[PDB]
């Protein structure tokens, strides 16, 4: 049906972009 | 240093004329553009949705369930004798069941007979422009027994022992599921499970479901519910002066004076429910006939 | 009445030193040679009170605290939270189930205030802190005859007109009125400034007290000799007493940075005011109460308040000051931090600040050549040539006739740093033979003395007589030191790379103009001689006791001249210059000698060579100086014996026809006065001192500086930024950066202020076009104190654009921190972009949902009614009240996703005010942090389990993180064309309009 929609995955993948984004930023101010 | 308006010079509000004119036609200019951008996209935006059909359906995934007297807080609170206490009432319903007159629905090119029972849905084939302007199924307001009358102007409803109906939420291409013949325990209901979406009221708790006596359920055929031969609904642009189901409820024996809450289900499988939207799938209301 | 107090504070002292020995034992009632009874002196002690200053006046910390949470930003805030709670207030009587939102933001505010005081508190207290470890105040006992007895005791209890003796090193107690002196030198430098240790004899001098020598002075220590004296002051009424209580009685002034944040609130009020009232007259005159207008009124007024710039400017600050914490730059006061870049004249000291404050061997003289000795604090110069036998026999005859020598822990310490006991003289002749020739311990034992004669009171000389230990000669050394006049008439033999010669006059007049050059030059010269005594007229055997003339006193050998002065610091020169470099406009003021402030001046760059004073070119034309024109002279020396008869329009005329000033013998109180002097012209000012002298000084200055080890704790305390290191190239340093961070506090400002706009303009349209809500507060608070946060901390570490020292100081009637070009950018331009991008990515989010643009218009009649669950769309659906708000709702985190997304260009954007994003480059890692953090954050607060319940932000389709990519190329394509119209065009409509 047209009244669904896979919030669940959305989410998973937004929580992943904001998990990688942080920690590369992370990366970033510890030039070593 | 606040007296800068003018000098002999040229300054006003402080600054020159030739500058004020150089400023103005830049922020002209520059405001320009920036319209323009503004209305281009939002043009490119309107170019990504079509006439026929929203482009995101599930934000109204359960359907509502409302009610005719849009009342304040949802509470019916009048006064059996006075005339003026219930019509607010009276107005909205009249107001609503105006479009359902048999003299509104009266052209046949528009209007079709659907018929005396519930039936089967009907599929006016696809969602597109390929087809004319869709037909709509007639409703007189004769199938809601009780509180319809072929009163005049002013619909005389039901002082004591009042009227309520309700009304399913109107959704683009919905297609009501009712129950399965295996129901969880539904609250006596007809046999007329295939064709037509049940709805149920009752109290709230052990005192509401008490001071609530009788309720009367009226709908097409007899039937309290919604019949499957209205749905899908086809939009506004494709399908316009399109009347939904109605379904009136009456509660006969009421313990006036007294508020009592009650919560009308609608049952179903594509009929959702939420904790936090007492309207989505369910209504509430609180009736209060004190005399 | 206490501006009579200080009036009387701000005068040069008066005093009664000028009277008999009978006067004033009549005028105290004290034996000269027994003091008084114990009983008598315990009288006093027990009557005025201890001889010490009164304590500073002790500032608690709760009210340092409540200061912290108080001033001008912070104060805005305040008016914010009392508007948010007012609103509410309005609010929650009037109508039906009052909305959260104002309350939530005002209990917001507070928070923001409250932690920022604690912050701000937590760094002031602890650079207070780190200030107190350093008074290491050790008790000094004082020597006071009393009774007719030698007694030694605290210096508090010393009382007035009391016999009191002091040896050389002992610290000078109380106000002394010198009556019997053996030879005694004080030294005045932490008081008068006067760098050579100054003699103290019974006898009155100059009327002055300061310049007399009848008089030792509180804080004063005296060098050598012994001398005895009865207290005139005692206590805050001493000399340095009453500098230091005036000092405490000042006030600090409005600091540049204090008055540029003032300035911005005025602005931000000014337009958050115009805003709130034309939209409050606009509601009400569209339909809405004034119940609501007043609500719409506060609304958009407190919307227009930047409720995180308070944090991110703090912390600016902050960052700067620990920079200058890392170079020993420690200062006081937070703001403080900025005023050196602002600043446009220093007013420095010159014992102490400009120089050593050290007698240091300066040049000497050997084979009719001067040689310049190394003379940094440090030892980092040139060496002089150490081979010839000039040197080897001058070198001897310095480290053998002087009495000078080290003391006990003398070991680990540095060469020149090291104490040593004896003559200031003598001591800078000691630790350059320690340091250019090996070392003076074994040197001197080489040569035993036989017989020796000290510094003579008329005809000032010292001989001595040594054995020879060289493996070819047996002959008596004997050497002798002493002015150059007194040594020419005793010298017949000159030598010359290792011979000897007669006096001819060519080479003695080229000795007499090298005596006049290193004398000129504002140095001291002594003049050294030795002579090979014959062993067979005076044998190995013979001794030749002090009293006839055993030794030839004329015909003796001439090897040179040795110059002394007070060397200025090692990077006191590079950093004067750096100073005129950056426009700053460099003025000594110190209060000793004339003919040595003017040398230290050419010396150090305050006076540069080839300029002229009022009285070098009356001695250049040999015409009177009466006649030549002041105007055509540049620098000039003003006498503080003149300055005391000069008026306000004279003192200003000399600031303002002479570009290089000298300020010689000038009283502290004077000292207050040229800064009083300099402020009038409306220029900032910097005072740079060490000595008490420079506490009323460093107070009234916009800043003042002193040095961390070779200041006094009045001057120290008086003052607003610290030296830890007395490294005073540390100005030059602050000067960059008060100009650095001021630049980034400009594009901060700017950053915060531009997310204004797409963040009222829902709400202005709202109100306006009747349209469901687009932005939401909660989300709001997510971008002011969520996301922003980073990046706008982030943009204090950029760095200059160009080279920030060359421009001249900023004026401060012109260049204001947030000028009009400001709010033309953030308000007008930048924030107009972000928000309509913003309402664009809101109309997608309704029209796909299924309210299309041109249904939203009076919609939220219905839209925020909560009963009405029967809402029509565009295509004839019915929305109930929850499904519909939870759209809303889920717009409103688009809007915010949005805002982060325009925020990147604006950020970027921001970093560069002039140059290019590609001249200068993304090499900010703490802004390329801050974008990351800011979208993973942003991601975060929309996908996070429990958002929507929570804080009512819901996940987002991600076609919506899309919607805002075009509004942020536009802003960074659109201030890249107006950074390369600046560039490329420097004249004035990209330059005077936009560049802020
Ligand atoms: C609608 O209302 C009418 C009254 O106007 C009801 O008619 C009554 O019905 C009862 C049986 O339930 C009879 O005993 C009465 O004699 C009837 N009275 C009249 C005046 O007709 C009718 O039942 C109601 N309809 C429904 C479905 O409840
Ligand atoms: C309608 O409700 C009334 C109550 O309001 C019912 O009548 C009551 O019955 C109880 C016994 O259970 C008696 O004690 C009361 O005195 C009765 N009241 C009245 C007014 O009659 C009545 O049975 C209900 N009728 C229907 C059809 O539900
Ligand atoms: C201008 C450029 C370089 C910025 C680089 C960052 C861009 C490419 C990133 C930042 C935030 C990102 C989005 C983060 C969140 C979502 C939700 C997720 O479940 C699918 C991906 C999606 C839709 C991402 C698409 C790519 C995106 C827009
Ligand atoms: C000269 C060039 C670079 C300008 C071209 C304008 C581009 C960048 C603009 C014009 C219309 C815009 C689009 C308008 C419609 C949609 C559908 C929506 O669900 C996501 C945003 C998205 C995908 C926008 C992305 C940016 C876009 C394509
Ligand atoms: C309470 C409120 C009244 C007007 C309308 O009924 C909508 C209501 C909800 C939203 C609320 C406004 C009031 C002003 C805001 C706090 C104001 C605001 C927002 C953020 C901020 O920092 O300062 C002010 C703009 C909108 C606002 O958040
Ligand atoms: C449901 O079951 C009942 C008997 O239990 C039967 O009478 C009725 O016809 C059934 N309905 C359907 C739709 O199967
Ligand atoms: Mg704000
Ligand atoms: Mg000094
Ligand atoms: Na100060
Ligand atoms: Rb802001």
């Amino acid at each position: 049906d047209p009244f669904y929609y896979d919030y669940e995955t959305v989410r998973n993948g937004g929580l992943i972009f904001a998990a990688l984004a942080f920690i590369v930023g992370l990366i970033i101010i510890l030039s070593k | 240093k606040k007296f800068i308006w003018n000098s002999e010079k040229k300054e006003f509000l402080g600054r020159t004329g030739g500058s004020w004119f150089k400023i103005l036609l830049f922020y002209v200019i520059f405001y320009g553009c920036l319209a323009g951008i503004f209305i281009g996209t939002i043009q490119v935006m309107l170019l990504t949705i079509s006439e026929f059909k929203p482009t995101y359906q599930d934000r109204v995934a359960p359907p509502g369930l409302t009610q005719i007297p849009q009342s304040q807080k949802t509470e019916i609170s009048f006064r059996p004798n006075d005339p003026q206490s219930y019509e607010s009432y009276v107005v909205s319903i009249v107001r609503f069941l105006e479009k359902y007159k048999d003299l509104a629905q009266k052209d046949d090119m528009i209007f079709e007979d659907c018929g005396n029972v519930p039936s089967e849905l009907k599929e006016r084939g696809e969602y597109n422009n390929e087809r004319g302007e869709r037909k709509v199924c007639r409703f007189r307001l004769e199938w809601l027994g009780n509180c319809s009358g072929l009163n005049d102007e002013t619909y005389g409803y039901k002082d004591g022992k009042p009227c309520v109906i309700i009304k399913l939420n109107r959704v683009l291409g919905f297609k009501p599921k009712p129950p399965k013949n295996e129901s969880l325990e539904t609250y006596p209901v007809m046999k007329y499970n295939p064709y037509v979406l049940p709805v149920h009221c009752t109290g709230k708790r052990d005192e509401d479901k008490e001071k609530v006596g009788t309720m009367e359920y009226f709908g097409l055929g007899g039937y309290p519910g919604f019949p499957l031969q209205y749905y899908p609904y086809y939009g506004k642009l494709l399908q316009p002066k399109y009347l939904q189901p109605l379904m009136a409820v009456q509660f006969t024996n009421l313990t006036m004076d007294t508020e009592i809450r009650i919560e009308c289900k609608a049952y179903g499988e594509n009929i959702g429910y939420s904790e936090k939207d007492r309207f989505q799938g369910r209504f509430d209301v609180k009736i209060e006939v004190k005399s | 009445k206490e501006r009579d107090m200080d009036e009387l504070k701000k005068e040069v002292s008066m005093d009664d030193h000028k009277l008999s020995l009978d006067e004033l034992h009549r005028k105290y009632g004290t034996d000269l040679s027994r003091g008084l009874t114990p009983a008598r002196a315990a009288e006093i002690l027990a009557r005025d009170g201890p001889n010490a200053l009164t304590p500073p006046p002790t500032t608690p910390e709760w009210v340092k605290f409540c200061r912290q949470l108080f001033g001008g930003f912070s104060m805005l805030l305040w008016i914010g939270a009392i508007l948010c709670f007012l609103a509410y207030g309005i609010q929650a009587a009037t109508e039906e189930e009052p909305q959260n939102d104002n309350l939530y933001l005002g209990v917001v505010l507070s928070a923001v205030v409250i932690i920022t005081g604690c912050f701000s508190y937590y760094q002031e207290a602890k650079s207070s802190k780190i200030m107190e470890s350093f008074k290491n105040m050790v008790p000094q006992q004082a020597l006071v005859i009393r009774n007719g007895e030698k007694m030694s005791i605290n210096a508090e209890e010393v009382v007035v007109g009391d016999l009191v003796e002091v040896k050389g090193g002992d610290r000078i107690p109380a106000d002394l009125r010198i009556i019997s002196a053996n030879g005694c030198k004080v030294d005045n430098s932490s008081l008068t400034g006067e760098s050579e240790p100054q003699t103290r004899s019974p006898d009155f001098t100059n009327e002055n007290p300061l310049e007399t020598r009848n008089i030792a002075f509180f804080s004063t220590n005296c060098v050598e000799g012994t001398a005895r004296g009865i207290v005139v002051y005692t206590g805050d009424r001493t000399v340095m007493g009453r500098i230091a209580t005036l000092a405490s009685g000042l006030e600090g002034g409005q600091t540049p940075i204090a008055a540029e944040i003032e300035h911005f609130i005025h602005i931000i009020t000014g337009v958050a005011v115009f805003l709130g009232v034309s939209f409050f007259i606009l509601s009400l005159i569209l339909e809405y109460t004034w119940l609501e207008a007043v609500i719409f009124l506060i609304g958009i007024i407190v919307a227009n308040v930047p409720e995180g710039l308070l944090a991110t400017v703090t912390v600016c600050l902050t960052l700067t000051a620990k920079r200058m914490a890392r170079k020993n730059c420690l200062v006081k006061n937070l703001e403080a931090v900025e005023t050196l870049g602002s600043t446009s004249t220093i007013c420095s000291d010159k014992t102490g600040t400009l120089t050593q404050n050290r007698m240091t061997v300066a040049h000497m003289w050997s084979d009719n050549q001067i040689h310049e000795a190394d003379t940094t604090e440090n030892q980092s110069g040139v060496s002089f040539d150490k081979t010839s036998a000039t040197w080897l026999a001058l070198s001897r005859i310095a480290g053998l006739c002087n009495r000078a020598v080290f003391q006990a822990n003398q070991e680990n310490l540095p060469i020149l740093k090291r104490a040593v006991a004896g003559d200031a003289s003598e001591s800078a002749l000691l630790k350059c033979i320690e340091l250019c020739c090996g070392s003076v311990k074994e040197m001197r034992e080489r040569y035993t003395k036989i017989v020796e004669i000290p510094f003579n009171s008329t005809n000032k000389y010292q001989l001595s007589i040594h054995k020879n230990p060289n493996t070819a000669e047996p002959r008596h050394l004997l050497v002798m030191k002493g002015a150059p006049e007194r040594i020419l008439d005793r010298c017949s033999s000159i030598l010359i790379h290792g011979k000897e010669q007669p006096l001819d006059e060519e080479l003695k007049d080229a000795f007499q103009n090298a005596y006049l050059e290193l004398g000129g030059l504002g140095e001291r010269v002594l003049g050294f001689c030795h002579l090979f005594l014959p062993d067979e007229q005076f044998p190995e055997g013979f001794q030749f006791d002090t009293d006839d003339v055993n030794f030839p006193l004329d015909n003796l050998c001439f090897v040179g001249l040795i110059s002394m002065i007070d060397p200025p610091r090692a990077a006191v020169p590079d950093a004067v210059g750096k100073c005129r470099s950056a426009g700053i406009k460099v003025i000594m003021v110190t209060g000793d000698h004339p003919i040595t402030a003017k040398a230290i001046a050419k010396g150090v760059g305050i006076i540069s060579e080839g300029n002229e004073t009022v009285e070098d070119i009356a001695a250049r034309l040999n015409i009177p100086v009466s006649q030549v024109n002041p105007r055509d002279a540049k620098a000039c020396v003003v006498h503080g014996s003149d300055l005391k008869d000069m008026t306000s329009e004279q003192l200003d005329d000399i600031l303002k026809y002479h570009t290089e000033i000298v300020f010689a013998r000038t009283s502290p109180q004077q000292k207050l006065i040229i800064v009083e002097g300099c402020q009038r012209q409306g220029a900032i000012v910097a005072v740079t001192g060490d000595g008490v002298n420079d506490s009323p000084a460093s107070k009234k200055a916009d800043i003042g500086v002193a040095m961390g080890i070779a200041g006094s704790d009045v001057s120290k305390q008086a003052a607003d930024m610290i030296l830890l290191d007395d490294n005073f190239a540390s100005i030059v340093t602050g000067v960059e950066e008060g100009r650095l961070i001021f630049d980034n506090l400009k594009k901060s400002i700017a950053y915060t202020l531009t997310s204004n706009i797409p963040e009222i303009t829902p709400f202005l349209i709202f109100i306006i076009a009747n349209i469901p809500l687009p932005l939401g507060t909660v989300t709001i608070l997510c971008i002011d104190l969520g996301t922003d946060m980073v990046p706008a901390i982030s943009l204090a570490y950029e760095q200059a654009e160009s080279d920030i020292m060359k421009r001249q100081p900023r004026n401060p009637k012109t260049d204001k921190l947030v000028n009009e070009q400001l709010i033309s950018m953030a308000y007008g331009q930048i924030g107009m972009i972000q928000a309509l991008g913003g309402f664009f990515t809101y109309f997608v989010i309704l029209a796909e949902n299924g309210f299309l643009p041109i249904h939203l218009l009076g919609l939220r009649v219905n839209w925020d009614d909560r009963w009405i669950n029967d809402v029509e769309d565009s295509y004839g659906q019915q929305w109930t009240y929850e499904q519909r708000k939870i759209v809303e709702f889920t717009c409103h985190t688009p809007f915010f996703v949005t805002i982060v997304v325009v925020q990147w260009a604006d950020l970027v954007i921001c970093k560069t005010r002039r140059n290019s994003v590609f001249q200068q480059g993304m090499k900010n890692k703490i802004l390329i942090f801050g974008l990351f953090e800011e979208t993973a954050l942003a991601a975060f607060l929309s996908y996070c389990p429990g958002m929507g319940v929570a804080l009512r932000m819901y996940p987002l389709k991600p076609t919506w993180w899309f919607c805002a990519f075009p509004y942020s190329l536009l802003i960074f394509v659109y201030d890249e064309v107006r950074k390369l119209i600046i560039r490329r065009r420097p004249g004035g409509w990209v330059e005077k309009e936009t560049y802020y």
